[PDB]
RNA sequence: CUCCGAACGGUAAGAGCCUAGCAUGUAGA
């Protein structure tokens, strides 16, 4: 039951982390 | 020097140490000394290849371990 | 090791077959009946 | 017994699958 | 260095000899020379590359030929000491210490020769590389192989060879190296020569074979339950003698 | 033997049918109920929720009890066989296959239970720690400047060479010397069609990598090992060809762009020379590694994670693969890692772990170990052990003595699953560490 | 039972 | 430096002819 909720939380966390990492890498590439 | 196995399937598995160029009379003496039977009564065979009391040992060319079916006269 | 027992069984069967073949048409069965 | 029986690796009494005995007069 | 390792190798070789000599007759005989095995398949035998001390007795090297005067008996060279058929395979491997030292000495000369060729406008001269042809770190034949360009575009074969145990249902001893990229991991023809020398040459090692006669006065290869029968017949005198089994001689009906 | 136990169980079932609720003597039933119980036990042997319907309550209860008894006897026989497995005591030829099959079905049930636990329960991968590991990999890639995988187009020269090499490897693995099967003929035919039509084969493989996001039933096979088993899996032939293709492409791209560091690299060399010599000489080539006049000390840490398989974040695997490889091939690899599993009769569950038998698996495991190495060894230590991308170091070399003299760790190695560490540290750090 | 068995086999 | 072992795993099976050391001691008319 809670496994699906934990998996959805992990997926949302991974998506947010990927978006933030892409933004940070773009900012660094623009800075360099 | 040669080691011979005067063997039989009737409670006589004897190991005599024979000389190289020796005769068979002395070999029969040793077989009696280790087996416990009169000298002239012993008989040695290998499928009716009766070895005689004058033909030498190196004549047949026995070597270490050549067992011999023992029989009595 | 068991191959020896298998070969022994095969040889025993072959020997029984040969004995039956020699006895069925034997001189005392076939040739003896040939005179009758 | 024609061999030396000293160059052998550790020892060889008999590999005939019957070594019931264990002795060599070391003590 | 592992004494237990060598002792266990000897025990395992003896265990194989069990049923290697017991497969024929359930006796476990006394003497039974290893020459029934250490003759390679080129002559007919097995090719048992052994490591344990298989002492060959001096009373198993007798041969004669009745040609012009009579049966001139002879014997191989065993007056010094016992016959050491397989003294040690470690002596004929060039171990990793010698391998690394020879590599450090040889790859530098290879680079020097390559620089001299690039300067002198020379190609891959196999004659010049014949001195540094032995093993390299991988086999130098791979450097001058036929699939050099085709094999150079594949990096990372060690992991593939490692996980081949999952990609295949059979043990693949390829951890040591790759047969293509790394080349060969040993050489043994010198060991075969040493073996045939210790057995008293071909004529000495073959006095047990039945072709003392057979209309074959010389060595001419004609190698055509085929191998089991061929083996137990080609060693029937060396096997079915009297100084191995007990002396319960039995003759046949005819 | 077990036959006596089975006969006793059958006799107990007959006695239960006669006495345990026989529904009165009115021309009662026969061994058909025994056949139903045997079928139910066979169904349970598949680890399925099937049972023995079509009977009353106490009949079903007695059937379940007898099935549990027979299964306990089978598990006990399997434990007794596994006890005489390492040593063996000269086991026979027929008992080996029976013990292997029993252990195989036991492991199939265990893997099914693990997959069901991962599904119903939520044993996640420490989502905070997961985001941390992802950020660490991001910074590592940014520091190394290792670009991602430019997925193969149909406009490359050495792609035909890679396809021919994959065909050669698959042929050398399939048929070694006089070996064939019902499906092995399919593999030989696929290899022949590829050697004949390499362009069409490469186009088909590109179509699979761009569109194919699934896989067929992969079988399981246990290698007849004594101590540690080597489970070999079966795959599809065209799937195998595409697997080898994109695998070898990933290997070539990584070797070209240096996608892997030297320490995590069982690689082009022999294991004993490289490992022993480099390791020992690095232990000897350190900056006064053997000096103990100042109370210094040295330690060696050898271990094995035992968690590079069956405990991996598949979602994190897909995330990292997208971070380092394009979406198509990365998603295809993530799908093939958890495609399907099938026993002789059972159907094991995917989404539990990595399928090591599938091709292109060594890249996955090495990248997983690389992530774990970036986690354990850290950033500065790895940045000093590797060196910059403009001038990296050797397997155990450095740009200067200060690169190793600063941190405690001086040398590192890593196998497919093994790991080895050697670090020096002064007595002040020793006292602080023991205090902690 | 199953855990220790699968761990040591 | 004296501790030395024996049996089985072994002798194909066969049709015609021939020779013999051994064994009961009785019930009953």
């Amino acid at each position: 039951e809670n496994f699906a909720k934990l998996a959805e939380a992990l997926y949302i966390a991974d998506r947010k982390a990927r978006e933030a990492v892409e933004m940070r890498a773009q900012v660094e590439r623009k800075m360099a | 020097m040669i080691e011979v196995v005067c063997n039989d399937r009737l409670g006589k598995k004897v190991r005599v140490k024979c000389n190289t160029d020796d005769t068979i009379g002395d070999l029969k003496k040793l077989i009696a000394a280790q087996t416990g039977t009169r000298w002239n009564k012993i008989v040695l065979k290998k499928w009716y290849t009766i070895f005689k009391d004058h033909v030498s040992l190196g004549d047949y060319e026995i070597h270490d371990g050549m067992n011999l079916e023992l029989y009595y006269q | 090791e068991a191959r020896k027992r298998e070969l022994k069984k095969n040889k025993k069967q072959r020997m029984m077959v040969r004995a039956a073949v020699l006895k069925m048409k034997d001189p005392k069965q076939i040739i003896r009946d040939m005179e009758k | 017994d024609h061999f030396n029986k000293t160059i052998l690796p550790k020892v060889m009494q008999v590999k005939n699958f019957g070594r019931s005995g264990r002795t060599k007069y070391t003590h | 260095n592992t004494q237990e390792l060598l002792d266990l190798l000897v025990k395992c070789e003896n265990k194989i000899q069990t049923r290697i000599k017991i497969g024929l007759n359930s006796k476990m005989p006394s003497r039974f020379p290893p020459v029934v095995f250490y003759t390679p398949k080129e002559l007919g035998g097995l090719g048992m590359l052994s490591m344990g001390h298989v002492l060959i007795p001096q009373s198993d090297l007798r041969w004669s030929k009745q040609t012009d005067v009579g049966i001139t008996h002879f014997r191989s060279g065993m007056s010094h000491e016992e016959d050491q058929l397989i003294p040690n395979l470690y002596r004929y491997i060039q171990p990793w210490e010698s391998e690394f030292i020879d590599s450090q000495r040889v790859w530098a000369e290879y680079a020097l020769k390559r620089q001299e060729a690039i300067a002198q406008n020379r190609r891959l001269t196999l004659e010049d590389l014949e001195d540094s042809w032995d093993r390299g770190i991988p086999r130098i034949n791979t450097l001058f192989q036929k699939d050099r360009h085709t094999l150079a575009y594949d990096k990372g074969w060690r992991v593939r060879t490692d996980f081949k145990q999952y990609q295949v249902l059979k043990q693949n001893p390829f951890w040591w190296t790759h047969q293509r990229h790394d080349g060969k991991l040993w050489n043994l023809n010198n060991y075969r020569t040493d073996m045939i020398q210790a057995l008293g040459g071909v004529e000495g090692i073959l006095e047990h074979t039945l072709f003392k006669g057979t209309y074959f006065p010389t060595w001419e290869g004609l190698f055509w339950q085929i191998p089991n029968r061929r083996f137990t017949l080609w060693w029937s005198p060396t096997i079915n003698r009297a100084n191995v089994y007990v002396g319960f001689q039995v003759q046949l009906d005819l | 033997v077990e036959s006596h136990f089975d006969l006793e169980l059958r006799a107990a079932v007959m006695h239960d049918i006669l006495d345990m609720m026989p529904e009165g003597i009115k021309q009662n039933k026969a061994r058909t109920i025994l056949q139903h119980l045997s079928e139910a036990w066979r169904c349970w042997k598949a680890n399925i929720p099937w049972k023995v319907p079509g009977l009353p309550t106490p009949i079903e209860n007695m059937i379940l009890r007898y099935v549990k008894a027979k299964a306990d006897w089978w598990t006990n026989t399997a434990h007794y066989n596994r006890e005489r497995i390492r040593r063996g005591a000269t086991v026979d030829k027929t008992v080996c296959k029976k013990n292997l099959g029993r252990l195989t079905r036991l492991y199939l049930k265990a893997e099914q239970e693990r997959q069901h636990n991962y599904l119903k329960d939520g044993p996640y991968i420490t989502a905070e720690e997961a985001v941390a590991v992802y950020t660490t990999t991001v910074h590592w890639l940014e520091s190394r400047r290792f670009s991602p995988i430019p997925f193969p187009p149909l406009s490359y020269k050495h792609d035909t060479k890679l396809l021919i090499l994959a065909l050669e490897r698959l042929k050398e693995a399939y048929s070694v010397k006089s070996r064939l099967n019902q499906s092995q003929r399919e593999e030989l035919g696929l290899i022949e069609q590829a050697y004949d039509n390499p362009h069409e084969a490469l186009s088909r493989i590109k179509r699979h990598l761009l569109t194919q996001r699934a896989f067929k039933e992969v079988g399981i096979e246990f290698m007849d090992l004594y101590s540690h088993l080597v489970p070999v899996y079966d795959v599809e032939p065209l799937e195998k060809i595409t697997d080898a293709y994109l695998d070898q492409y990933l290997w070539y791209e990584a070797d070209k762009r240096r996608l892997f560091p030297p320490w995590i690299k069982p690689a082009d060399t022999e294991p004993p020379p490289l490992l022993v010599y480099k390791w020992c000489q690095g232990i000897n080539n350190l900056q006064d590694v053997w000096e103990t006049s100042e109370g210094e000390c040295n330690v060696m840490l050898e271990s094995r994670f035992e968690k590079m398989y069956e405990k991996i974040d598949l979602t994190l695997l897909n995330r990292l693969l997208r971070l380092i490889v394009d979406h198509n091939i990365a998603d295809y690899m993530t799908a093939k890692n958890n495609v399907v599993i099938n026993y002789k009769d059972m159907n094991h569950t995917n989404s539990y772990g990595i399928i090591r038998g599938l091709q292109f698996a060594s890249f996955i495991v090495q990248y997983y170990g690389l992530v774990m190495d970036l986690l354990v060894l850290g950033l500065h230590r790895a940045s000093e052990m590797a060196g910059p991308p403009q001038m990296p170091n050797d397997f155990l070399s450095f740009q200067d003595i200060a690169t190793e003299a600063a941190h405690p760790i001086r040398l590192f190695c890593r196998y497919i699953d093994r790991i080895h560490i050697f670090f020096r540290f002064t007595a002040d750090e020793a006292r602080d560490l023991i205090q902690r | 039972e199953f855990h220790k068995k699968f761990m040591e086999k």
